[PDB]
RNA sequence: UAAUGCGAUAAUACGCAUGACGGUUCAUUUUUGCCGUGUGUGGUCACGGUAAAACUUAAGAAUCGUCCA
């Protein structure tokens, strides 16, 4: 006296069927990376960008970078607060996992957006981010100083203060001001170092 | 207007509400094979005369034959009516039959007073409703379904109808 | 082209009035009360027309259809209120007498997405291996669900038969697809056609 | 403290065999895999010297305490068959899961089942009937035929002598039988097929 | 078997989450009208305070369970709330609402189930 | 109601994560039929009901599936 069961088959969707007759277009990373930046709630910036598709690394550090711009315009209430949490405890994760294809920008961008953001830090996101880095080569060769100046304004504030990586960052700055880029930037860096080497 | 009183209105116990079967108004099911019951029935279970919904259909073939009136069929007259629409249409004709006699019927032999209970089973019926569809044929033509029509409307008490699929 | 009156608003028992003049109520759904002023509308439309719809097409062949309404003035038939595209939905029949009753429409643009049964069709039935052995085809289904665009509405679905032998079945996978519509539900492997010789064990 | 209390199956299972089962057959989620949820070990009338469907419940305490020394935990008595009788059963089980239950599965595959005569493979799983929460479930369903091949009843031969057979079953949540027979295969268990 | 409903101006409710339990004291007026809740603490609050001087392993604990309990004593005793009725549902069985109850018993508040 | 929900050690520190597509379960009273009471030569009548039974097009919510067009 025991009944046994059939699992019913399987249904494939016939081909040549559309999945759906609305126009839904491809997205490509530049889009993606653009209607990130482009948010001015933490309710959008948590829908804009989610699925294992497009929630990606590079996602993660453009939600990280925004979320630090928003944090410090804005001042919110505890509903928006619990969305900021949600947003930073999600991006690091993903990071963690995708680290290892992450590009120099993105990696000199999410040094300063931890630096920036209040909240604990991960489990080693920051150290990992500078092994990558420490070749001494890509820093080097980043051309956009952008990422220059990110990289040593967020290691001043982090206090690391690396002799050899300061070294290399010194010259790298200098010449961004001089030439004009990124001069707030270089500029907080170099008197931020230039403190410490007086203390 | 309902009769009812105030207290009624509040706190009736007629918690899961039925409507009576003689006034529904959802289709009758298709019929089945289950064995004919020996329990005695009240004549009111023999007679629905309430109309068929207003969006009634063939369900399986292209004609049918349909009634305009509600009437009460014996299970004697659905066998002939079998018969004559077997040997009309053809041997390679699809039938679907609608209906089926199921509620009994009982009477008293000759010579007995009224009274000391009720009588015994004696034969089967089935109500019809107006605008039900009793027959549907597929795999023939429509003239074909005229013949099928005119020849059993001489054996039905109720007038019959054509209904076409489109 | 279908010709429809506007109504004053009545109650329920007031239909019947209509009809015996000559005129079927109907009901157009699908409007937007924010600009248009009701999200629904109600008109009559004369009964001589609306036979000739159903006769040309078929009650449930006329949902796969687009009709022009023009509304009127009752009194003056030279007053034009405006005009709609529509698609038929459904429609209310007495089952004893077979006459209209009521008329359920709906306003479909040009670029809307609506549900449609569409009715199947066969070709060159008569030239198969089948018919000639001495068997037919059954259609199991007669209509189905396709998601269509209002500028491409398939008339009817066209299915050749002119291979198909004995115990040989159509299923919902080898069905037509035309351009800008897919299927609809997920019950596929359904039987639509079937090339058989039993007929029912009747 | 010279005892056995950790489970050598258990970390083969989450630590080995699970990433591997993973790289074989994908699945969209983690969880998403064959799983070994409990395994049951019956002693019934049938399968003991005993000639009789319904016994006194003295005449299988040795069967119950078989089954302990095996399992390393007490056993229940069967339900009664009906309400009328009370004080007769009709055999002895043991459920396991968790540690315990690996720890019975790697010393009866690694030395009972060897030494057993005729033993080629398990049969095949069977599919139940979903229960209210509708998760499908497979069962492999074996038989031991000889109880004295265990070093544990050699203490008192005599009083263990009566012992001869058991059944055991095992439950498998999986989306497919060929799921079931991977993780089988992965437990070092040959398959009759 | 159900017994009749009575109205009571001060009750006591816990509402068990995953995460957190939570407690609440809400004083009514009539079954018709919305209460005014006068005390309401959580896990979350006990966790964040014990976190800073006594590490605790998750608000769902019996350090955080008691320390609940405690906060919850001492604002009835400075509203002058010494006995409460508890308003008993599927959460009310939890492992954790139990073990707060418990030790408001002990601390001194009369809690009532009838 | 993200101090949420769900979980295959199921415990909750850890895992999935609030968008987007697809499939399921839930307004001129949608307006027709139908039912009840009253009156009636058996209907060219009146009012009400259907949150009792048949019948329209949506929009939203709850799961579920998914490297996402």
């Amino acid at each position: 006296i025991e009944e046994y069961y059939v699992v019913p088959p399987a249904c494939p969707p016939p081909p040549h069927n559309p999945k759906t007759l609305k126009y839904v277009p491809k997205l490509n990373r530049t889009q993606i990376i653009a209607r990130v930046y482009e948010a001015k709630t933490p309710t959008e910036l948590e829908n804009s960008a989610l699925g294992k598709k497009f929630f990606s690394e590079f996602a993660a550090v453009a939600k990280l970078v925004r979320l630090s711009q928003l944090r410090r315009a804005n001042v919110y209430n505890s509903r928006d607060d619990a969305m900021c949490v949600s947003i930073y405890n999600t991006s690091v994760r993903v990071a963690d996992k995708l680290l290892h294809l992450s590009s120099d920008e993105e990696l000199c961008g999410l040094i300063w957006a931890l630096s920036q953001l209040p909240y604990p830090e991960y489990e080693n996101l920051v150290d990992r981010s500078l092994q990558i880095l420490l070749e001494e080569d890509k820093p080097l060769k980043t051309g956009s100083s952008l990422a220059v100046s990110r990289a040593a304004a967020g290691l001043a504030s982090l206090g690391r203060w690396d002799a050899s990586t300061w070294e290399v960052l010194v010259p790298l700055l200098r010449k961004n001001v001089q030439e004009g880029k990124e001069v707030e930037l270089s500029n907080l860096a170099l008197g931020l170092y230039d403190a410490r080497e007086t203390v | 207007f309902r009769r009812r009183t105030w207290p009624a209105v509040c706190g009736s116990l007629h918690i899961w509400k039925k409507m009576p079967w003689r006034i529904d108004q959802a289709p009758p099911p298709m019929p089945d094979s289950k064995p004919l019951t020996r329990l005695r029935a009240k004549r009111y279970e023999g007679i629905k005369k309430v109309v068929m919904p207003n969006s009634t259909q063939l369900q399986f073939g292209l004609y049918g034959i349909r009634s305009m009136e509600s009437a009460r069929l014996k299970d004697n007259t659905l066998e002939a009516i079998r018969r004559t629409i077997r040997r009309k249409i053809k041997k390679t004709g699809r039938l679907w039959i609608m209906i089926r006699a199921t509620v009994p019927m009982t009477k008293k032999p000759l010579g007995i007073r009224m009274g000391k209970g009720k009588g015994s089973i004696d034969h089967y019926v089935t109500p019809i409703r107006p605008g039900q569809i009793l027959y549907e044929f597929d795999r023939i033509s429509r003239p074909i379904a005229l013949q099928a029509l005119r020849a059993i409307q001489p054996k039905l008490p109720c007038r019959l109808g054509l209904v076409e699929w489109s | 082209e279908l010709t429809a009156y506007a109504r004053t608003k009545t109650k329920k028992s007031r239909a019947k009035y209509l009809r015996e003049d000559g005129n079927i109520p109907t009901v157009i759904h699908g409007f937007d009360k924010a600009t248009c002023g009701f999200h629904n509308l109600n008109l009559c439309i004369p009964e001589k027309e609306a036979n000739a719809m159903v006769r040309k097409y078929g009650r449930n062949g006329c949902a796969a259809r687009v009709v022009k309404v023009k509304v009127v003035d009752h009194a003056n038939p030279e007053k034009v209120f405006g005009y709609l595209r529509t698609r038929p939905c459904s429609l209310a029949i007495t089952a004893t007498s077979l006459k209209l009753e009521l008329m359920h429409l709906q306003y479909c643009p040009q670029d809307r997405l609506v549900d449609v049964r569409v009715p199947i069709r066969l070709i060159n039935d008569d030239v198969a291996p089948g018919v000639k052995k001495g068997g037919w085809i059954s259609v199991k289904q007669r209509l189905v669900g396709y998601q269509c665009r209002g500028n491409s509405i398939p008339p009817h679905i066209e299915v050749d038969a002119k291979h198909l032998r004995l115990d040989d079945k159509v299923l919902k996978r080898d069905l037509p697809i035309p351009k800008g519509t897919r299927l609809l539900g997920c019950d596929f492997d359904a039987v639509v056609l079937h090339c058989t010789t039993d007929v029912g064990k009747e | 403290s010279s005892l056995h209390l950790t489970s050598r199956y258990h970390h083969m299972f989450y630590n080995v065999l699970y990433r591997e089962m993973m790289l074989k057959a994908p699945k969209t989620k983690v969880e998403q895999g064959p799983h070994l949820e409990s395994i049951t070990l019956t002693i019934k009338t049938t399968d003991t010297r005993l000639d009789k469907d319904i016994v006194d419940k003295w005449e299988l305490l040795l069967f119950s305490l078989a089954l302990e020394h095996i399992t390393g935990e007490p056993a229940a008595f069967l339900p009664p068959p009906n309400r009328h009788v009370a004080n007769k059963s009709a055999g002895v089980t043991v459920t396991l899961k968790g540690e315990k239950m690996f720890n019975f599965l790697e010393k009866l595959v690694y030395t009972i089942l060897p030494n057993q005569t005729g033993f080629e493979g398990v049969p095949q799983p069977k599919t139940l009937v979903p229960g209210p929460d509708g998760v499908v479930k497979r069962v492999v369903d074996f038989g031991v035929t000889n109880l004295l091949l265990y070093p544990d009843f050699e203490e008192h031969f005599g009083v263990f002598e009566p012992i001869r057979s058991m059944q055991v079953r095992m439950m498998i949540r999986s989306d497919s039988d060929e799921s079931c027979n991977m993780l089988v295969s992965g437990l070092l268990v040959p398959q009759l097929e | 078997p159900l017994k009749p409903l009575v109205f009571r101006p001060l009750k006591l409710f816990f509402w068990a989450t995953n995460r957190h339990v939570h407690a609440k004291v809400v004083r009514f007026s009539s079954p018709f009208n919305e209460g005014v809740p006068v005390v309401d603490i959580s896990t979350f609050d006990a966790f964040n305070k014990l976190k800073g001087s006594a590490p605790v392993v998750a608000p769902r604990s019996l350090e955080c369970y008691k320390e609940v309990a405690k906060m919850v004593k001492e604002e009835t005793a400075r509203q002058n709330i010494n006995e409460v009725t508890l308003h008993l549902n599927s959460h009310a069985s939890d492992r954790g609402v139990r073990e707060v109850v418990r030790e408001l018993k002990n601390l001194g508040l009369l809690v009532k189930k009838v």
